This record gives C-alpha cells, sequence and structure tokens, in this order.
C-alpha cells in the first residue's frame, strides 16, 4: 500500500496564533446559522 | 414527540392562541403555530403468540 | 411559516420533522471527493498530538512539548494517501495517523477575535466547522523501530 | 432542557422514557441555576446544629 495519490503540504501560520477562536453552539444544530440574526456586543475578558 | 424551543432550548408545551393550536416556550416568547397535521405514532407491541401448549 | 425557523427534531442529523412535500465516512473518502468531486475550500478543525516530533527552536527550553506555538510558517509536513484508505501524516522522520473524530452535528463557528485596540477589538467569522480529525503517533511504528 | 436530553442519549425509546421526568420539572417552576440550588438547600438538612 503506497501513498498513490494526495500528497498535500502542510503548512503554519501564526499571524492569528492569539486572536483565534473556536465558538460552539451546544444546543444549535449546524444546519441553523446565526448569520441573518444582527448581533449588539461582545463582552469579553483576555 | 419531543420539541425543543430554538431560542433557549426549553422544552415546547402545544398551547391555544387567538387563532390555532401552537407550541410554545414556559421562558420565552418563542411561539410556533402548527399548520398542517403532525403526528407521533408509537407502534405498541401486539400480542403475537396463540398460546397453545401441552 | 417561515421554512428557516421551524422547531427541530432532537436527533440534530435529522431535524427535519417537517417537510414541504448518514454512512460512517472515512478521511481518504473526505479528502478525495473534498478535491476531486469539489474544488471548494473547507474548514478543517483537527487535533495534534501533545507533543510534536521536534525540538523547541531556540524558545530557552528540557524535552519539554514542541507544539504548533513554537515551530516557524512554511512546509512543516506531508500528508500521505496510501492504499486501502490508509491516512498518514508524515510530519519529518516519523508519520503520524489521521482519523475521523467524533462526527459534530452542532453549528461550530471559526471567528478570529482581534483586539487590535486595547479598547476596541473585531470579531471575525471565518468560517463554520464541521468535520474534526485527530491525528495519533503510530506507536506500533515506533516501537517495532527500535 | 435540550443539552440535558442530548446528554442523555438521543435514541427514541431514551426520549420516551425521560420525558416524564422533564415534565415533572417543567411543573415546577425551576429554570435556572440559581432556582435549582435555592430548591436543593430547601431540601438539605442542617448537621446538627
Ligand atoms: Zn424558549
Amino acid at each position: 500500500d503506497d501513498p498513490v495519490v494526495q500528497e498535500i503540504d502542510v503548512y503554519l501560520a501564526k499571524s492569528l496564533a492569539e486572536k483565534l477562536y473556536l465558538f460552539q453552539y451546544p444546543v444549535r444544530p449546524a444546519s441553523m446559522t446565526y448569520d441573518d440574526i444582527p448581533h449588539l456586543s461582545a463582552k469579553i475578558k483576555p | 414527540m419531543l420539541l425543543f424551543c430554538p431560542g433557549c432550548g426549553n422544552g415546547l408545551i402545544v398551547e391555544e392562541g387567538q387563532r390555532c393550536h401552537r407550541f410554545a416556550c414556559n421562558t420565552c416568547p418563542y411561539v410556533h403555530n402548527i399548520t398542517r397535521k403532525v403526528t407521533n405514532r408509537k407502534y405498541p407491541k401486539l400480542k403475537e403468540v396463540d398460546d397453545v401448549l401441552g | 411559516i417561515i421554512n428557516i425557523k421551524k422547531e427541530k427534531r432532537e436527533t440534530d442529523e435529522e431535524t427535519k420533522q417537517i417537510l414541504r412535500m448518514l454512512p460512517k465516512d472515512v478521511s481518504v473518502a473526505e479528502l478525495l471527493r473534498e478535491l476531486s468531486l469539489t474544488k471548494e475550500e473547507e474548514l478543517l478543525f483537527l487535533q495534534l498530538p501533545d507533543t510534536l516530533p521536534g525540538q523547541p527552536p531556540t524558545q530557552d527550553i528540557a524535552e519539554n512539548a514542541c507544539t504548533l506555538a513554537d515551530l516557524t510558517e512554511g512546509q512543516v509536513g506531508k500528508l500521505l494517501i496510501r492504499k486501502s484508505g490508509r491516512v498518514q501524516l508524515l510530519l519529518g522522520k516519523v508519520t503520524l495517523d489521521v482519523t475521523m473524530g467524533t462526527a459534530c452535528s452542532f453549528l461550530q463557528e471559526l471567528v478570529s477575535v482581534g483586539l487590535g485596540d486595547s479598547r476596541t477589538g473585531e470579531m471575525t467569522v471565518l468560517g463554520h466547522v464541521k468535520h474534526k480529525l485527530v491525528c495519533s503517533p503510530d506507536f506500533e511504528s515506533l516501537l517495532d523501530h527500535k | 432542557d435540550q443539552e440535558i436530553v442530548q446528554m442523555i442519549g438521543t435514541e427514541e425509546h431514551v426520549m420516551a422514557a425521560f420525558g416524564p421526568s422533564l415534565e415533572e420539572c417543567q411543573k415546577a417552576q425551576i429554570f435556572t441555576q440559581m432556582q435549582a440550588l435555592k430548591y436543593i438547600g430547601n431540601k438539605v438538612r442542617r448537621q446538627r446544629m
């Protein structure tokens, strides 16, 4: 079993190393998104 | 069946509005009027044995 | 009634309780359809091992953890797709294996929270996360190697 | 409640079995963490003063 196909390269980027967050909503199915809902504010603590 | 509020995720109950039967949430103003037939069958187990023995 | 605010059936893959009228995929087929069947870009979420097979480059040390925070930009490894569906990640001298993570069905949004100013910052919704990858060391090869 | 049901399980008979507990919870007005904590504290017994 040789590596027949898809010898994909892997790059690394540190431009957004400290600014990248992952938000997951446990109660919202992936089909329905918050794209159309107008947001008003976001409070955060660094 | 069990249905949950898209807003907060609490359980939805069935009540009556001023025009139609609607699903409603007990903790937020979310509602949903019923348009067409909605059904939830269960198909309970039937007594299949003839019970002849001996 | 509004078609995009219907009540949700509990099974997140089958929320279509009312209508107007999934087989478990594998990484090789995943990437194969991601590139051959379609050319659209995709956002993936892969979990790397705790320590990468490297050394902190002049990071002031100790055999400590070598994470992505220490490595530099550029090509860091190759992704190999062998026959019979084996999916490896050659990250230098060693090769890890990449498998499917838990099939998430809830919404996962990859966003960028950039505090450009100490008083005002930007949230940038980069995209949606659909599939999760898990990378693990091929312990059998590391053991039979030495 | 949806998160609780997700944690319990997504099989149909699981929801059928767990429905009465949700109904009993909804009969009371317990909907926040504070309300449930207050209920439990009411259901608490002091260890001999
Ligand atoms: Zn609600």
